[PDB]
């Protein structure tokens, strides 16, 4: 059994990814 | 599941459009969110220097502070607008009240090492930090410069550690931004554990530092409350907050947006 406040971090980062990367992965890396 | 989140942390990003300030094409990076922008924009100097501290970036009007991070910077300025984050690069008129001069990647080391000693100061009196070889604080900066997580934490996670008798650190490096950069942040001294030895939480460390993020009827929050781009429960534990959504610094940079 899980944290609700645990559980909300990992759906959060889930979401995250897909908004800051799914319309973005054609970019360059600043940093390679 | 925990070190998970410390590599989604490390690697975020945000995409990010670079223009150059009129008085030449754009150009797009994944910037880190957890570094510094006068650290990771080599390539826009090298774009834009083909055409014509010193460089500089402007965010709608208002110089960005190289020395906050990244995703700090973007959470608390931009978060509400589409991606791409559109910053505009600028190489003359520097805005010499507004901005530290950043003259070399030197000059961000020593911010960067500046912002560990005092965080490992609120946390254990320096212990840790003073107690490394030399070369190990150059591995923590070469971490960050070269985006190596393997490198950065094999040493940070000293940083993370803390009295076998104890539950937490002796106080949380935090430092809180509401609407602005020129404003000046929210920093206090603020213990993870209670009197009684409970674990403090995000929303306790509000009610003390920043109750106006606190609707005083119910308790919840008023105000949007971001750290690294995401909205974490007022019940999250701080202690927890500290060792595993603090940026490299060590600090746990927190916006406020109403």
């Amino acid at each position: 059994q899980t944290a609700a406040w645990r559980k909300q971090i990992f759906q959060q980062l889930t979401e995250r990814t897909k908004r800051e990367l799914e319309n973005f992965r054609h970019y360059e890396q600043a940093v390679e | 599941d925990d070190k998970d989140v410390l590599r989604d942390v490390w690697f975020g990003r945000i995409p990010t459009c670079f223009t150059l300030y009129q008085d030449a094409e754009p150009y797009y990076l994944l910037l880190p969110r957890v570094s510094y922008l006068t650290l990771v924009t080599d390539k826009v100097k090298k774009h834009f220097q083909k055409v014509m501290s010193e460089i500089w970036f402007e965010y709608e009007g208002t110089p960005l502070k190289w020395h906050y991070p990244i995703g700090l910077l973007f959470d608390l300025l931009a978060s509400s607008s589409a991606l791409p984050w559109n910053i505009t690069v600028h190489f003359k008129s520097f805005p010499e009240k507004d901005l530290l001069h950043c003259p070399s990647k030197d000059a961000i080391e020593a911010h960067f090492m500046s912002c560990m000693k005092e965080a490992d100061a609120l946390k254990h009196k320096s212990q840790v930090i003073n107690e490394m070889q030399k070369k190990d604080h150059k591995q923590l900066w070469m971490g960050l410069q070269n985006d190596r997580f393997d490198q950065f934490w094999a040493i940070n996670r000293k940083l993370m550690e803390y009295p076998a008798e104890e539950n937490g650190f002796r106080y949380i490096p935090f430092r809180i931004y509401q609407t602005t950069t020129e404003r000046p942040f929210i920093q206090k001294l603020f213990r993870p554990v209670a009197a009684d030895g409970q674990l403090h939480t995000l929303g306790d460390l509000l009610k003390e530092v920043c109750p106006s993020a606190i609707d005083p009827e119910d308790g919840e929050k008023k105000n949007q409350v971001m750290i690294h781009g995401i909205e974490p429960m007022l019940e999250t534990p701080l202690q927890w907050l500290s060792e595993h959504l603090s940026y490299p610094d060590n600090f746990l940079h927190i916006s406020i947006i109403p």
